[PDB]
């Protein structure tokens, strides 16, 4: 990325964090 | 058998759900068959006016 | 252990004896707006026990040809109590909600309710290309009725509406459902009279049926705002 | 997310999302069957697992079917839910299916 | 609990389980939670070391596809005796993502999106006899919502003192530039349950923060003696994507770009009363092996 | 705590929500044959998940003039699944059994079932001195009906049949009964086609009665072989 | 030293006194499927002595105008013994094979057999562009006869078929050939009724000839499956 | 034993060998093994230091050659009054490697192959008088086996919301992109002794896992007043190649792409009954030095 | 290889391991 703006960069395809329990187990206990 | 008394409704219902487990996987991305169009949508010409 | 529940907010309290485990939406709990996310610079009012309390809407009759009911938040509360007075006198609001839905019948009744809280439920109209007007969306305290609940009145699907924070009232199992909603907006605060953020939908997926005597079964909705802030004090409109 | 097992005519709208069972006078009777064909238009297409997978060509992993009984509290009963690996026809009797 | 998942989860071997008080296959759908029953708890398993990567269902990879958002053929000729509604060697486009339904249904799987838009402009030309295809220079000027759009090909709004223009030819590679995340909110509202103004006669469902701006595209060349049909296609690739609150996918066909109105098809599939095409009975198997 | 139960064997599983504490026959659990008790010297096949799994027999209708039902093991399973194929291709078998009997009705029904597993139930015939023939004993999957269940069809007594490994299905209390049977023979292995070792008897000690609507109440038997060995491989007969 | 050989598998054994050194295909020996290569998550059945044993096919008569014989595996064994019952009741199989081919004659006979195991022998038909149908491929236990063995019935060459795991039965030298086949598939397990993975071909490269009395010389094939696993238990088709 | 071979093996000097019990030239073909007789053991040798590299017979170098897999001329014109079987400014191609016989015979030297496909698309154009050659823009959209292929040039499947398209011009260098190893198995089945489905009326020899997908190629331009013949050639280079279980090479000519059917030539060479062309006798030397 | 996928790389022509004995000496002794 020779551009001076950080949004000019290529796609960031390395975000492997998940949390399925905010949709599958949204119960309090 | 489904055994109900006389004051219960004699026809009962099941609701079937399906999910995937956490060993589930998908690959080789393609377009979906579930949507399509043969014409333009309404007011899509108004975006050019 | 997860079937009895007491929800004490303000001077209000709800006990229930046939509950499920309650739902915290997206694993989140309501809070006040922190300083690193604040935008409006004036000091907000936080009328804690005056507004963070249950407000009970009018009960709806649960029948054979029922399609479903919906209330939009905060539009269903903008005229009720000290929440409604703080809404009308201020420009900005921010709150979560604690929705409790009540519906009971006998052990000879059957029926299932999908009690689902939908974020940003932009509705659609059927068989036309004119957008839904102001009176078709802003029903107020009484709420609306689903026209086509099988598609959630927006071309989507009722079958996949369990991706949203939801519970069930299966009359075999429980008689109440509880959803705890956080602040759900792309904005920190919002103008409450022109934007609704949560729609509580209550839908007959399995209809009401029995062969014993036909009493009226109603469905009652108690909604508690949680962690209300208000900015932009002015006159009431 | 809900399967449309009742994808039949005279099932209109939300009647397609539930399967009506009744009392029977014969033993060991078939109630319903579910086509596991996700790509072709069956009961699994309009699901969260069904719609997101049709953006993809290959799939792998286990599935779970959940069935909630929505009768009265006084209603009792026992069912058997059989998954059959491929190779033969769909099993019509309970002898064949429970293997 | 939030964790990092790079491959799908393994399988542990299990044995005969005959224990009282422990029913892993019984669940409570009324709580709103999905079943937690493991394959090790329902049937008797083996140990499987699962090496299947999960990186193609990432929301970055699921959404960073360059999809068509705009398409205009406009006649490139002398326009001194044409109508009032024609494109006289230029067009304007209020930028939306709701005109072409593949990208629309994919973005409407979410309530909020925060992304940078990578815009690719692909211009093609056809002779309106045949004498050859000109290498025409086009100007695509980005006019924000709030500024003045041009009314001519040779108007003086095209000088672009502060508006960002790109000048590109047909024989070149396609013009590509990145539009940033330009919302006044922290995310775009894909769905907006509200009204755009303070009076009650506003538009429903259209958050004004969501609209990028206008994309005014002209041909910088003066006209030749013959006419041409110039088709400009705009392709958007989302990138640096954060997504929130996933939604049910739309089953019915779209009617308009301005709203979520629905008609459905006339018969199943994707009808108003039948989304899945019908079968004979609930105990009828359509693709049965004979 | 002792009322819910899940029995997972092979690719099969049975959940029950109104159970009793299950029965291990004579305090014993099924095992494989150890080396100090082995007789046949060839290496046995142990088709573990293919044969140690529940097999569900045909349900029997539970009526007003019912006397009772019996299935002889392994004769009720000698033609079912991969257990039956291993039986027909081998000379010797050795297995225990996990019998699960299902029968439910409403809370307005009454009736009690003696579900008893009888070791070496040599039957007798009534009012004759000719021994019971082959077709009167080897009923197969369908099983038989008790002629005189008050004497257990062998001159003994139904009253003392609780000396045998048994449970009850009292419709007031439970709707299932579970008996875990070990290998019960004077021999280490046995020829399965000419000798039955366990008889599962299911007997109406208190008959079915109600005054609500008359649905069909069936009784269903699921039998899982446990720790199957097979010796003496040859052709199928 | 490499001429006498005893192959003991299960309750079966083959002695031979004029053998060659036996062939392990591609230097590989059969094994069970390890956990890092497994796909199907249910527990497989491993019926060891019941299925890992020699099965002897019908002998074929070895004549003057013989072109050759072929058997496709596991199709030649899908109806034989407890291997065939495990094939029909399961969806997936995985096994290697130990092929022993027997053919003897006197010391006045001549002739050479190319006994070759061909992986994925997709056949072709002669003088047509229609593909070979189901009955032309799935010959079962009896196997087929080579139409044009000089091209191996697929346009290839018999001369180069020694790139495949093979032995020879030269009647001057030996009277048996033994090939040990591992699992040969791009897949860990496979559906045995619609895919064949090894074709055993037996081909008269030098024909049978003598000037002494004309006895019948047959060729007998004994095939032992090795390390059988089976997944996907269901009914038999 | 597996070892690393970079050059061919050297030769050791040998002497007169007259030893009992040791017959290195006698072998046993009946065992199935190839002869182990060394040149040092058969004739009397010298020491030769052999420096001949073996790197051109590597399976990577033997197979990573860009070979033609597809070739279509299609008329580029106005197609409002043409037949039902014509290519109306677009074509579809079910991707195989079995249409052109140089690459087919080379890949069919193996039973299993695992490779990445490097696809090169070479478009050429001819005027169907002469006025010049247009720089046309083409779209090659990769449609997997399971999705919907377009039925028009201007159909709305070409917007490619998730299908990977490449947009390229004729005046450019050829379009090149890499297709990964896309089999559901661990290797492609070059030969498949089996049937594709569970019913007995399936196709023999065609494993459905082996098929890559479809390659839909259109011209993005609208038609000119004159017609053109556009020829699209597709070139595949295998790379990152693993190969298993080598096979006898095919001697007879191929008849179809769907099967291994054989007719042979009418006379030798490569006939059904004579693969090598004949000579007069077994003691006749054809190219004998006079 | 400036591409983010490892199959995008050039041809790998440096695999000089052989085992001819799995085809020439497939016998057990």
């Amino acid at each position: 990325n020779f551009y001076k703006d950080s949004y000019a960069a290529s796609a960031s395809k390395q975000d492997f964090s998940q949390d399925p329990s905010k949709f599958t187990e949204p119960v309090v206990e | 058998n489904l055994i109900v008394p006389s004051e219960s409704s004699d026809t009962c219902s099941l609701i079937g759900f399906i999910a995937a487990k956490d060993d589930f996987s998908l690959r080789l991305m393609r377009d979906s068959p579930d949507i399509g169009q043969i014409d333009h949508l309404h007011a899509a010409e108004a975006a050019y006016q | 252990s997860d079937r009895v529940l007491q929800l004490k907010l303000g001077n209000s309290a709800i006990v229930t004896q046939e509950a499920a485990n309650y739902c915290c939406a997206y694993g989140e709990w309501p809070n006040y707006l922190p300083d690193h996310e604040a935008v409006a610079i004036d000091k907000p009012t936080q009328p804690e026990t005056a507004t963070d309390r249950f407000y009970t809407l009018k009960s709806v009759k649960w029948e054979a040809g029922s399609t479903g009911w919906w209330w939009k938040l905060p539009d269903a509360l903008n005229n009720i109590g000290m929440f409604g007075q703080n809404v009308q006198h201020h420009y900005l609001y921010r709150s979560g909600f604690l929705i409790h839905v009540q519906c009971n019948a006998t052990r000879f009744h059957q029926g299932a309710l999908l009690v689902v809280a939908i974020p940003e439920h932009q509705r659609g109209a059927h068989n036309t290309n004119t957008s839904p007007g102001f009176d078709d969306i802003m029903k107020g305290e009484e709420g609306g009725t689903f026209n086509h609940p099988y598609v959630l009145d927006d071309g989507t699907s009722l079958a996949c509406a369990t991706i949203f924070p939801h519970q069930w009232i299966n009359l075999r199992t429980n008689n109440s459902a509880t959803i705890v909603l956080p602040w759900m907006n792309a904005a920190p605060m919002d103008f409450p009279l022109r934007h609704n953020q949560w729609t509580l939908a209550i839908i007959p997926v399995v209809p009401l049926g029995t062969r014993t005597m036909s009493s009226m079964v109603p469905i009652t909705v108690s909604i508690a705002p949680m962690c209300c802030e208000f900015n932009g004090l002015r006159h009431a409109i | 997310s809900m399967m449309e097992i009742n994808n039949t005519e005279s099932a209109v709208g939300m009647e397609r999302l539930k399967v009506d069972i009744s009392a029977l006078t014969d033993v060991d009777q078939l109630l319903f069957n579910i086509p596991l064909d996700i790509q072709l238009d069956g009961p699994l297409r309009n699901t969260l697992v069904g719609n997101i997978s049709r953006y993809y060509t290959h799939w792998s992993g286990s599935l779970e079917m959940t069935f909630m009984f929505c009768g009265s509290f006084m209603a009792t009963g026992k069912l058997i839910l059989c998954y059959t690996p491929p190779g033969g026809s769909c099993p019509t009797t309970r002898e064949t299916a429970m293997l | 609990i939030e964790s990092i998942i790079k491959t799908a989860t393994d399988t542990v071997k299990s044995e005969i389980n005959a224990e009282l008080g422990v029913v892993p296959s019984l669940n409570a759908v009324e709580t709103g939670a999905t079943s937690n029953t493991e394959p090790e708890e329902a049937i008797q398993t083996r140990t499987v070391i699962n090496q299947h990567g999960v990186s193609e269902t990432l929301v970055e990879n699921f959404l960073s596809r360059a999809a068509l958002v705009s398409k205009r053929s406009f006649e490139y000729k002398d326009h001194t005796s044409s109508a009032a509604q024609t494109d006289k060697n230029f067009f304007k486009w209020t930028i939306n993502t709701r005109s072409f339904v593949q990208l629309r249904r994919k973005l409407e799987l979410f309530t909020y999106l925060r992304f940078d838009a990578e815009i690719t402009i692909l211009t093609t030309v056809a002779v309106n006899t045949y004498m050859g295809l000109p290498n025409l220079t086009l100007q695509a000027m980005f006019v924000p919502t709030g500024a003045l759009t041009p009314e001519k090909q040779d108007s003086f709004h095209w000088q672009s003192g502060s508006n960002a223009s790109v000048f590109f030819k047909i024989s070149d590679p396609p013009a590509r530039m990145t539009i940033p995340f330009m919302c006044i909110n922290s995310a775009y509202s894909v769905f907006y349950d509200g009204f755009a103004g303070f009076e009650k006669s506003g538009l429903y469902g259209i958050n004004p923060a969501d609209t990028i701006g206008n994309l005014c595209v002209r041909i910088v060349n003066e006209h030749q003696p013959v006419g041409f049909t110039v088709t400009v296609r705009v392709y958007m690739k989302p990138k640096h994507i954060k997504a929130w609150a996933p939604r049910p996918p739309r089953t019915l066909p779209y009617m308009s770009i301005a709203n979520a109105n629905y008609k459905g098809k006339k018969r199943a599939p994707n009808a108003l009363n039948a989304i899945i095409g019908n079968r004979d009975s609930v105990k009828t198997m359509p693709h049965n092996i004979v």
